[PDB]
């Protein structure tokens, strides 16, 4: 799972 | 085949010119390909330069995003021997808040939202991602649907610098450009909403 | 224009029961753009439920709005006396803004017979030149009652005005005045002036009265 | 907290005009958009337009363009409605409401402003008490030959609130209004309790103090 921003992307197992 | 990524976060933009790039990294960091798909993993988006809808380089391209572009759209990234592929939520809205208060921004996404640090020297972004064919011209900024013009605030190209920052800077900001693309010219304005911390 | 197709328009129902009302629209309407309001009489509207499920500040969980596209509906899933109210839907798709025509939501209750008072015209008001006498009949249900005026044992008809209160919203019953107007002149010629009250709470009619 | 304060109630004959205020706080006035919502005695409600304080852009609904004109005075965060040409169609309480960016609904209103339309002339009221006479005493306020509407019956300056009934306005024959207000009180405080009905209406300035004693 992603949660995307333009600076940074948050990376989560799914 | 290919490992499929959610996105968690909805993107959201008016009905005007928008561009999304596929850049998630680590994925997207060093030899990969880049393929972009409208709901469906067979497939993909145009890259013909005049389609309404295409793929410039890594972006997904609208010129302009309209009503029924809304989707689940994908962004297929290959390495050597690697492959995801990342489902992102596009959204369009209407109108714009300084024209009308209905169907404008459904939800203050985080793009649309923003902060300043009172008595700190601080600053504002557009959120305004285009490919390089997509010159901007000069950027304008507003707040509460007025031009700025006061001592503390400075346009700075794609960023309003914001100097001593006061509690009276509470409110909706805007920035609008001219977007230039293969000779043609369409405009792009973009809201956010700021808190004072 | 978006049409919004509320209903039912009118719902009677015990507390404890399940409230279901529906809104259909006439296009389709983003899940952001649509709204349950609560309107109390003598009251502004109140958001209750917006963005189709999320509770507004305040309204219990035991409210919850469902729906996409056209059809919407809102529930509750056990009634409280409270919830007397009419509810409307809403759109914030396209303009012009719409709104359901509403769901008035009536609780019923046990039967309470009405506390019934005479109120003779005060002496400050004789001296105007006209006369009112008052009957109240206080916190009854159901609504439907008779209310007769009688002076000097002789039924009267013509001189007489009714209003009945809104629903309580902590005991769902009613109150009721009656006001028989008279000139002072046709007042000073009798003595005896009653309130005969007929209601399913009361076995017998109860009469209150006054001399002169 | 955010709150909208409404102009008080108007009577106007036809064909005149009317101005509904509505003072906003709580917030900043300049980036949110006011809008105005008609409700018809009886009936449901009509959204009017919209304006935002900005940059004092309007948004009328086709049913009420040239019929409503919507202003700002942002010095004073106070949102104006304007009816024209008024009607008996007209009578309502108007509503002003907000809304803010990123959030398409309204979650704050005004109180409401009645406007009633009609050639009959204002009257003040005159109000008379219902004097009391085992268990539970009732007392009242008779507010007679009044218009236009509202009036705002409270008792003991609004320290008394448990079992007051004041019934809706009934238009008498004369083309008056009429209104009761009552409260039941323990039997046991009618010698102990003073009891005073705060009568107010605010069209004709007429506010009336009466007090309620058992004869
Ligand atoms: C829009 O989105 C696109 C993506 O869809 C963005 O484009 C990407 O932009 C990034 C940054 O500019 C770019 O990354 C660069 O890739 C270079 C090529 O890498 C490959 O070749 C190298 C040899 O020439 C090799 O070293 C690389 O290997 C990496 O490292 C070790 C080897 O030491 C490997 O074991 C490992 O597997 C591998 N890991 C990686 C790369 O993560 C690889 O095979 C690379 O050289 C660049 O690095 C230099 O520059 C960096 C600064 O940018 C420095 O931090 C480094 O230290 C290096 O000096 C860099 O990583 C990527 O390729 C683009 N992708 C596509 C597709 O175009 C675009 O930027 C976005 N635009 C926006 C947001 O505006
Ligand atoms: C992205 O869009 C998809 C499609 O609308 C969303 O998935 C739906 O979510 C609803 C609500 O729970 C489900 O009832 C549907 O069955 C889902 N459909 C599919 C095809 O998955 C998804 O939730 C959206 N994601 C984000 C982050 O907004
Ligand atoms: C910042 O603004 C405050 C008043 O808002 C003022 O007191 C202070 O001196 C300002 N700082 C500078 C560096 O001017
Ligand atoms: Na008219």
């Amino acid at each position: 799972f992603v949660e995307w921003x333009w600076d940074y992307v948050x990376x989560s197992e799914c | 085949g290919c490992k499929d990524i959610f996105m968690k976060n909805e993107i959201l933009s008016a009905s005007q010119p928008f561009a999304f790039n596929c850049t998630f990294p680590p994925i997207t960091s060093g030899e990969v390909s880049v393929t972009w798909y409208k709901n469906s993993s067979k497939i993909p988006v145009s890259k013909i330069i005049q389609s309404r809808i295409h793929q410039d380089e890594t972006w997904i391209l609208f010129l302009p995003m309209e009503w029924g572009d809304s989707g689940v759209y994908q962004c297929v990234i290959k390495g050597r021997d690697s492959c995801h592929r990342i489902h992102v939520n596009l959204t369009v809205f209407e109108k714009h808040w300084c024209d009308t208060s209905i169907g404008g921004l459904p939800n203050l996404s985080d793009e649309y939202k923003q902060i300043l640090h009172l008595g700190k020297d601080d600053s504002l972004t557009c959120h305004l991602h285009f490919p390089k064919s997509c010159v901007l011209g000069p950027i304008k900024w507003y707040k509460d649907c007025n031009e700025i013009k006061g001592e503390r605030f400075t346009v700075l190209e794609t960023r309003l610098l914001v100097s001593n920052v006061s509690a009276e800077d509470r409110g909706n900001y805007a920035c609008q450009a001219i977007l230039t693309h293969s000779g043609k010219q369409y405009e792009v304005l973009n809201g956010i909403t700021v808190s004072i911390t | 224009q978006i049409v919004l197709t509320q209903s039912p328009g009118t719902l009677s129902l015990s507390p404890g029961e399940r409230a279901t009302m529906t809104c259909t629209a006439s296009s389709s309407v983003s899940s952001s753009y649509f709204h349950w309001y609560q309107q109390k009489p003598g009251q502004a509207p109140r958001l209750w439920i917006y963005r189709t499920s999320r509770l507004a500040s305040g309204v219990p969980d035991r409210f919850s709005g469902s729906g996409s596209g056209t059809d919407f509906t809102l529930t509750i899933s056990r009634l409280e006396p409270e919830d007397a109210a009419t509810y409307y839907c809403h759109q914030f798709h396209r303009s012009p803004l719409t709104f359901g025509a509403g769901t008035k939501l009536e609780i019923k209750r046990t039967v309470a017979a009405p506390s019934v008072f005479i109120f003779p015209p005060s002496d400050e008001q004789l001296k105007s030149g006209t006369a009112s006498v008052v009957c109240l009949l206080n916190n009854f249900y159901p609504r439907e009652a008779k209310v007769q005026w009688k002076v000097d044992n002789a039924l009267q008809s013509g001189n007489s005005q009714e209003s009945v209160t809104e629903q309580d919203s902590k005991d769902s019953t009613y109150s009721l005045s009656s006001t028989l107007t008279l000139s002072k002149a046709d007042y000073e010629k009798h003595k005896v002036y009653a309130c005969e009250v007929t209601h399913q709470g009361l076995s017998s009619p109860v009469t209150k009265s006054f001399n002169r | 907290q955010v709150q909208l304060v409404q102009s008080g109630a108007e009577v106007k004959k036809p064909g005149a005009s009317v101005k509904v205020s509505c003072k906003a706080s709580g917030y900043s006035f300049t980036s949110s958009w006011i809008h105005w919502v008609k409700q018809a005695p009886g009936q449901g409600l009509e959204w009017m337009g919209e304006i935002n304080p900005g940059n004092v852009r309007t948004n009328y609904n086709e049913n009420f363009r040239n019929k409503v004109t919507m202003t700002v005075d942002t010095s004073i965060s106070t949102a104006y409605m304007e009816l024209s040409r008024l009607r008996s169609d007209d009578t309502a309480v108007y509503y002003c409401t907000v809304v803010f960016y990123g959030e398409p609904y309204f979650p704050y209103w005004g109180q409401g402003t009645l406007v009633t339309v009609s050639s009959a002339s204002t009257k003040g009221p005159s109000v008379f008490p219902l004097a009391p006479s085992g268990g539970t005493a009732a007392l009242g306020c008779l507010v007679k030959d009044y218009f236009p509407e509202p009036v705002t019956v409270s008792w003991n300056s609004g320290a008394l609130t448990s079992g007051v009934h004041t019934f809706p306005a009934v238009l008498q024959s004369s083309g008056l209004y009429s209104l009761s207000s009552v409260v039941t009180v323990p039997s046991s405080s009618l010698g102990t309790q003073t009891y005073i009905c705060n009568v107010n209406h605010k069209p004709s300035n007429t506010k009336v103090d009466k007090r309620v004693e058992p004869k």
